[PDB]
């Protein structure tokens, strides 16, 4: 789960992104290794089915 | 940035930079911006000029507005004029009195509001220090289009990044130290929690 | 300050972000489509024919600016819509926050390549693209 958004934020660098959703990807990039760090630490955790 | 430094209370990325929990969790995520470093002495020595532009502009948007104000003014009482002079009905007459009264109102506080505008972004400017935020984003790219040479801001753990490497932890430290030599307990609790 | 948010929302807060952009009419999409072709046309010919004129310099930047804001400028309203594409698609076990990712680079490749000056759509050609791009990185998690 993280290196898929790391992999799409070093695609969308090189692309010439617009502001908003290059920090909404670092935003959710962020989220994803807080997750990997301590799962359940801040709001809904992520789950499995 | 490091889940642990930042969540687990009491968060020391917080106290390590006397900010607030919910500032932290809103700069982190890309919610604010806040400012990195400001070169003081410079906006010191500007404000003079600074404020001269500032109040060209002001008075360059009140004259505009005054004399549009004027001319509908005139035109409105030229319209009422050629009322009386076709004879119609006085209540009619009355309603785009009013009308026109509505218009002007509205107009006048439109241009009170943008003059509100402009003197909020002078007032932000004047008391800029490090570790604030900006949440209006119309508010902190009006800055950005005025002074970008005049401040830096930024968002993110870069943000974090940029004041880390600009702490002088000895100065900071026995600013705190004396703050504890005074016997202030309410302060004294918080600069023990922070001295720790 | 011991201070908490509830923090139940993020891509309502996405959405907040970018909720007060207007919407676009029938044809407003080509009103920024010529700005953007001769600002294209403009930056190649800087590139190639320099030198020739100083007041050809400003007028040149002046519109490559009017291109760049054109590029910005017709961005905004899609993610409105692009959030109901991908909600279509919901509950498969991916949340929605990741397929709006996915849904904007989607967005971007259909935008680079609308068409030369034709008449045609944006919408329905952006749902053209949208629609597959989404799927597709679906699928790609098999």
């Amino acid at each position: 789960r993280v290196i898929n958004r790391n992999n799409r934020l070093k695609r969308l660098i090189d692309l010439g992104a617009p502001e908003i959703i290059v920090n909404n990807e670092k935003r959710m990039l962020q989220e994803s290794v807080d997750a990997l760090f301590d799962n359940g630490r801040r709001g809904r955790p992520v789950t499995g089915p | 940035t490091h889940i642990w430094y930042f969540k687990g209370v009491p968060s020391r990325l917080g106290y390590l930079l006397d900010l607030a929990p919910k500032d932290l969790e809103k700069i982190i995520y890309f919610a604010a911006y806040v400012i990195t470093s400001v070169d003081e002495e410079m906006r010191h020595n500007e404000l003079s000029t600074l404020e001269a532009e500032m109040a060209v502009e002001r008075k360059a948007v009140e004259d505009q507005r005054d004399g549009e104000l004027e001319a509908r003014a005139q035109k409105l009482e030229a319209d009422l004029a050629e009322l009386e002079a076709e004879g119609a009905k006085a209540d009619a007459r009355r309603k785009v009195r009013d009308g026109g009264e509505r218009e002007m109102r509205q107009i006048r506080d439109r241009a009170q509001r943008e003059l509100d505008r402009l003197e909020d972004i002078w007032s932000t400017f004047t008391k800029l220090a490090p570790k604030q935020l900006i949440v209006d984003e119309n508010l902190y790219r009006e800055l950005v289009d005025r002074y970008g040479e005049y401040f830096t801001g930024a968002m993110g753990a870069e943000s974090i990044q940029k004041l880390i490497e600009n702490f002088d932890i000895d100065a900071e430290a026995e600013s705190l130290r004396d703050v504890i030599r005074n016997g202030k307990g309410q302060k004294k609790l918080r600069a023990l929690k922070r001295l720790k | 300050l011991d201070a908490q948010s509830p923090a139940a929302d993020l891509v309502r807060v996405y959405l907040n972000g970018i909720g007060k952009t207007a919407l676009l009419n029938a044809a407003g999409e080509v009103e920024l489509a010529k700005r953007i072709e001769a600002g294209l046309y403009a930056e190649h010919l800087l590139e190639t024919r320099k030198r020739l004129g100083e007041n050809r310099k400003r007028d040149l930047a002046a519109v490559v600016r009017d291109g760049e804001a054109a590029r910005r400028h017709l961005l905004e309203a899609n993610l409105r819509l692009v959030v109901s594409l991908a909600k279509r698609y919901t509950g498969r076990g991916m949340p929605l926050l990741d397929l709006i990712q996915e849904g904007n680079l989607g967005l971007i490749r259909a935008m680079e390549k609308f068409d030369y000056t034709k008449g045609f759509k944006f919408s329905t050609y952006a749902t053209w693209w949208i629609r597959q791009a989404i799927t597709r990185g679906m699928a790609d998690q098999s």
